């Protein structure tokens, strides 16, 4: 019963900041050997890896998007959030959150695999 | 980005065998594990093959992964109507510092009425 | 007098591939004709030597390596192969001279709840050299911070077990492998064929 | 590391008897056990490989058995040319480790030593050193005790001894005991004698000489 | 007929270094793995080190770790053992051994004849040979004293007298030199009409002594 619940505004206004949430239910977010990543997918095109977060805050982002993205973890609220600043029409995609296992304290021990995904929230970047 | 390259579509008859190839370079497939995901219309991708050739519980053993050099392949022996989806290969590229996904391959079983 | 090939092929228990077993065959008449006719083998690939013209070739020593892997891995027991078995468990050199023999052992090495006695190596800092055996169970450190004997972040356990359930497909069912390698020195030949 | 324990450390048996020695491993070593024979002076000769199998040329009198942790080495009919130390050696892992060894004797009817005493040669006394030698010729069993006496004074710390290998034809041993004095101390005393106690002698045998005659 | 010829064995003082060499023949030395084994006087066998087919992986024993180094030169088909800072415990007969196929360091298929390394502060000396001069039967012999290093070989009457000969193993004296004795029992009747000479040969110092033992 490891489930991830995504929430966010469906429409974001250009040049402003996009903010999503990925609340973890049925377990704890800071448990196994997991890299909590973000992935977006433009409708009809392929998947794009945004970044990740591990340990107690450290992060590594995609260089094409590194300066505009922020990935935090609120352990008390048991959720991770995504911040995308100064958005454009090219940022319109279906955004997922998933967990990536990288260790021996993962259950199940699916090494290097993106274990559990979120349902996906659709973000449309347009002022109208 | 488009480092991993997959055919856009592959189609075969029911109860046949289909191979979905994934071409990359030594910075991704050559020196990193390859993961496969299955994505049905309107849903999130599902982990199908992890660490080159390992199978999770709940996934049909009709699926199998393999890897030689800078290329990986996903095999679905016994194509079924249940198997129509998009399949992505994934790997961490050491040059890009990024988890790279393929363009995806859409499997359409042919014997459909 | 007659080579004890029965004790290798018909052995009651086989070993895990990470701790593959070598038997030394010396000082005996080696009857390879049975293996030739036997239809119980799924793989009988010889490298550097032919199975037919084997009953007229003397060797100084013969060695038999035996282990258990799954079908999709039998292809890796050959020179010039890569994969988890070839890189971390059992590596044959490019100049390997001998035969690789395999057969499906699903009726023996599968329990309905899954046979977990057979292991295989999953992580290693480097590839195995030809005919190298690694049986250490040290925690594989994959990253910066070290591991202290406990699994954790970038800290894995090198050995993993197979499933081996009777309902699995052929490619995931257990297979028993016997790798006969022949060595020829500038020495008297004690193992001859007949 | 893997430790091997051989039992017994040494044994004596009659010609034709069945000899069986054991080798126990500290952990499972499958059947990666080797048995070597080593005659003194020579290099080890491998007789048994993979716990059970006979090396090329080795006679059928030798056999081996076992797997896991407990292994045995058996000579069905012991022969005089089997006088050696037998080692077991595992090759399951590095480091390769050997057993403590089993020395094999040939049970023989008790024979008392023939004791001879030798004064130092006049050539040696010219150089400033005196060596007295006590010989124990052809005896069995190997246990023997030699005590030196210099003017009724028991000597200790000024002698060294050496033993021959068991003769393959008469199954007896021979021992050489050398008392080494300076020439000065050799000329201060008169009576030099070695006392030999042995199972074959119902009382100690003394061979002596008076420095001069 | 695999051939393993050791060399480089001799005297060496404590703290100094020595380099042994093994010259393999009759098999593709480049593919196989190579071993070094020693055996100290009066002691049992002790595995020293092993090397892989390419020289990349080496494994030692705790008794020699950080003090010995094993290497190979597949072009010259020779195996090396650099022995630095040698102690008296290292005095042994060192053998090289053919290993397994490639990285299979679990076989010792063939052993060399072995070279002897003597760790002592003494210098190579020839032996002094003194007569042990001579019941129904008599005993005589030769005292072979104060030589270094091992070994000496003693025969009687240039090989004619063999029955009843007992040449004892050498003892190491506190001075660092070896002492040895070889005796033979003879019937008393022949003492006056048969001469006995012991032939002591000490190759390390190139000494050959024939000593005539007479009665007094
Ligand atoms: C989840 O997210 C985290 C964080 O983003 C990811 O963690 C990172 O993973 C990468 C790749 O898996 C790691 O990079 C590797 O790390 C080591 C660096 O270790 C160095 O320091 C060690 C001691 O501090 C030392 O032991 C290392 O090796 C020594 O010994 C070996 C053999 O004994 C010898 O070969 C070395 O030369 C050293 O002597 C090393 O010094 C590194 O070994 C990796 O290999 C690189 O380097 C070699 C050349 O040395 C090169 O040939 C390889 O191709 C490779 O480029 C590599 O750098 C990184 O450290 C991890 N970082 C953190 C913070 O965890 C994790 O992967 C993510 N998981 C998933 C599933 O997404
Ligand atoms: C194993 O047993 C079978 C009989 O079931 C026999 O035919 C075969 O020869 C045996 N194996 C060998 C190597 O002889």
């Amino acid at each position: 019963q490891l489930q991830l619940q995504e929430s966010g505004p469906g429409l974001v206004k250009p040049s402003q900041t996009l903010s999503l949430t990925c609340t973890v239910s049925g377990g704890s977010i800071s448990s196994g050997s997991y890299n909590w990543t973000w992935i977006r997918q433009p409708a009809g095109k392929g998947l794009e890896w945004i970044g990740r977060i591990y340990n107690s805050g450290s992060t590594n982002y995609n260089p094409s998007l590194k300066s505009r993205v922020t990935i935090s973890v609120d352990t008390s609220k048991n959720q991770l959030s995504l911040k995308v600043r100064s958005v454009t029409a090219a940022d319109t995609a279906v955004y997922y959150c998933a967990r990536h296992c990288s260790g021996g304290t993962c259950y199940p021990k699916y090494y290097y695999g993106m274990d559990v995904w979120g349902q996906g929230t659709t973000v449309t970047v347009s002022s109208a | 980005q488009s480092a991993l390259t997959q055919p856009p579509s592959v189609s075969e008859a029911p109860r046949q065998r289909v191979t979905i190839s994934c071409s990359g370079s030594s910075s991704n497939i050559g020196n990193n594990a390859v993961n496969w995901y299955q994505q049905f219309p309107g849903k999130a991708p599902k982990l199908l093959i992890y660490y080159d050739d390992l199978l999770p519980s709940g996934v049909s053993d009709r699926f199998s992964g393999s890897k030689s050099g800078t290329s990986a392949s996903l095999a679905i022996s016994g194509v079924q109507s249940e198997d129509e989806a998009d399949y992505y290969c994934a790997a961490w590229d050491d040059s890009l510092n990024v988890v790279v996904f393929g363009g995806g391959t859409k499997l359409t079983v042919l014997g459909q009425p | 007098n007659l080579c004890p090939f029965g004790e290798v092929f018909n052995a009651t228990r086989f070993a895990s591939v990470y701790a593959w077993n070598r038997k030394r065959i010396s000082n005996c008449v080696a009857d390879y004709s049975v293996l030739y006719n036997s239809a119980s083998f799924s793989t009988f690939k010889c490298y550097g030597v032919s199975p037919t013209k084997l009953n007229d070739l003397c060797f100084t020593n013969v060695y038999a390596d035996s282990f258990v892997i799954r079908g999709d891995e039998v292809r890796q027991i050959a020179p010039g192969q890569t994969g988890k078995i070839a890189d971390y468990n059992y590596k044959l050199p490019d100049d390997f001279t001998g035969c690789v023999i395999a057969w499906n052992s699903n009726n023996l090495d599968s329990k309905v709840g899954g046979n977990y006695n057979y292991l295989y190596r999953l992580f290693r800092k480097s590839n195995l050299k030809p005919f190298e055996r690694d049986i250490s169970t040290e925690i594989y450190q994959a990253g910066s911070t070290p591991c202290n004997g406990v699994e954790g972040f970038n800290c894995y356990f090198p050995l993993q077990s197979y499933g081996f359930q009777p309902t699995n497909g052929v490619g995931y069912q257990p297979y028993r492998v016997v790798v006969l390698s022949f060595e020829l020195l500038h020495a008297p030949a004690t193992v001859c064929g007949k | 590391d893997i430790q091997l324990t051989q039992s017994p450390s040494s044994l004596s048996a009659s010609v034709g008897d069945r000899v069986t020695i054991t080798c126990q491993a500290s952990q499972d070593i499958s059947n990666y056990l080797n048995w070597y024979q080593q005659k003194p002076g020579k290099a080890p000769k491998l007789l048994i490989y993979d716990a059970s199998n006979l090396e090329t040329g080795v006679p059928s009198r030798f056999s081996g058995g076992g797997s896991g942790t407990d292994f045995t080495f058996t000579i069905t009919s012991l022969q005089p040319e089997d006088i050696a130390t037998y080692y077991c050696q595992q090759y399951d892992n590095l480091p390769l480790t050997f057993g403590g060894g089993t020395k094999v004797d040939i049970k023989r009817t008790v024979a008392a030593p023939s004791v001879f005493i030798f004064p130092p040669s006049d050539e040696q006394l010219k150089s400033g050193t005196a060596s007295v030698v006590c010989l124990l010729n052809n005896f069995y069993p190997r246990e023997a005790k030699v005590q030196w006496k210099v003017d009724n004074a028991l000597q200790s710390g000024n002698s060294q001894e050496s033993v021959t290998e068991q003769d393959s034809k008469d199954s007896t041993y021979s021992l050489s005991s050398t008392l080494t004095l300076s020439k000065a101390d050799y000329e201060k005393h008169k009576v030099y004698a070695c006392e030999v106690t042995h199972q074959g002698l119902s009382s100690p045998v003394t061979k002596s000489f008076n420095r001069g005659e």
